[PDB]
RNA sequence: UAAACGAUGUCGACUUGGAGGUUGUGCCCUUGAGGCGUGGCUUCCGGAGCUAACGCGUUAAGUCGACCGCCUGGGGAGUAC
């Protein structure tokens, strides 16, 4: 389970604010929002949405988480917000939203997936 | 997987999304997967397959159509 | 043209330096992307010879911290 | 003989220090027999990539001719550092003495133009947010 | 050691072409991401023609010469002595 009568009145940080980053693969998708000085404020997944298995790697979910990411977020008073996305997995303007919604706010897009010169790594997993 | 904008930026009510950007992506792919030396032109590019193919193709079609035979 | 040529201009269409580069850099701008890699010949129909000396440039720049390489540098 | 160009990075910072060291640097190829050529810089900036824990940063080229096996002097000179922080070599065929495209630009860039990245800003400012006066 | 590649020993002349790539280079009522000239290299298609056939085909597996290496059922076997 029940639940008070009730709710919640409440924030707590009230950032106003903040950035948020989604990463997500095949699988899944981790929502994480900061605050702002990198931190975080919430995260949530989705795995946490309660999808779970295969699924948390849906862009249902995620899009679900986020909203939830957000909420949360709510109770650290985000006004707002900017998004930082990474990773092969969903992605997205409807998961930007969901931010938003929630009333976030959110103008922003950016994303920032890493890309080495590369080395370093993936398996030869499984087979063809 | 999202598209940068940031140049611009929309509102909020707003796209975005619109043009996308240098996205998606790299090292992946390798990644699960795997690397081979000629292996590639049909693993992956491709093309090699292709190509003259389309040309086809073109001539087909003309064809067909044509004599249709279409 | 002829005995006149050079001049009459002639191009130069794609490619407008067909050269190596690096001093810069943009015309340069574009010859490279929003995650720091460089474009293939593909798009520009340059080219390639010059193709690649544009790039590179461009390694470079970047190897001179004035071009971006990955992405992330953008 | 080799003949080459040289283009350095020096601290923002130390921008306006480097000019009174250019004696270093000359040096290295004077004593080594070689000659300067390049002389500018291009004011700051923009890297991207920092270096460092700045993003900053002062473009420099002297560049020279250098003897083939004592450039490196000049290298080694450079590294120990610091500061010039970063510098590189090329590469010039006998080449190239001219600058470069934002010296031949200036400015039109800057006046205008833009850039794109730069740091001319900074810088400025810095006259603030600089100041020294020891080596 | 290799499916160590043209799956094709090295060298050289001759014998229909077309289309694409690349590069030293001739000239250019210089126009273009181009036009025509002259060599080197190269990829795809294919005539004559050869080949059991697939295939190869002016970079031959067509037309020819010199020098060199290899073959004479399968299994026993690149195994033993």
């Amino acid at each position: 389970a029940k639940a008070p009568i009730r709710a919640r009145k409440r924030v707590r940080k009230q950032v106003s604010d903040g950035v948020a980053h989604i990463h997500a693969s095949f699988n899944n998708t981790i929502v994480t929002i900061t605050d702002r000085q990198g931190n975080a404020l919430g995260w949530a997944t989705a795995g946490g949405s309660g999808f779970r298995g295969s699924r948390k790697s849906t862009p249902f979910a995620a899009q679900v988480a986020a909203e939830r990411c957000a909420d949360a977020v709510k109770e650290y008073g985000i006004k707002n917000l900017e998004v930082m996305v990474k990773g092969p997995g969903p992605g997205r303007e409807s998961t930007i939203r969901a931010l938003n919604a929630a009333g976030f706010r959110i103008t922003n897009i950016t994303d920032v997936t890493p890309i080495p010169h590369n080395g370093c790594r993936p398996p030869k997993k499984r087979r063809v | 997987p999202v598209i940068k904008v940031r140049e611009n930026e929309p509102f909020d009510v707003a796209l975005r999304r619109f043009k996308r950007s240098c996205e998606k992506a790299g090292v992946l792919a390798e990644v699960r997967r795997r690397e081979f030396y000629e292996k590639p032109t049909t693993e992956r590019k491709r093309a090699k397959a292709s190509a003259v193919k389309r040309h086809a193709k073109k001539l087909a079609r003309e064809n067909a159509r044509r004599t249709r035979l279409y | 043209a002829r005995y006149f040529r050079r001049r009459k201009f002639c191009r130069f269409t794609a490619e407008g330096v067909q050269e190596i580069d690096y001093k810069d850099i943009a015309t340069l701008k574009n010859y490279i992307t929003e995650s720091g890699k460089i474009v293939p010949s593909r798009i520009t129909g340059t080219r390639a010879k010059y193709q690649r000396q544009l790039a590179r440039a461009i390694k470079r720049a970047r190897y001179l911290s004035l071009l971006p390489y990955t992405d992330r540098h953008q | 003989m080799r003949h080459y160009e040289i283009v350095f990075m020096v601290h923002p910072d130390q921008s306006e220090q480097v000019p009174g060291m250019i004696e270093r640097y000359t040096a290295a190829i004077t004593g080594a027999e070689g000659k300067i050529h390049r002389l500018e810089d291009w004011g700051r900036r923009q890297l991207a990539y920092p270096i460092n824990k700045l993003h900053k940063a002062h473009y420099v080229l002297m560049n020279v001719e250098a003897p083939q096996e004592v450039i490196d002097e000049l290298e080694t000179t450079f590294r120990f550092n610091d500061a010039v922080i970063r510098s590189m070599v090329m590469r010039t065929k006998h080449a190239v003495t001219e600058a470069s495209p934002m010296v031949k630009a200036k400015d039109e860039r800057r006046e205008r133009r833009d850039d794109f990245a730069n740091e001319t800003a900074d810088d400025a400012e810095a006259g603030d947010s600089e100041e020294e006066e020891e080596e």
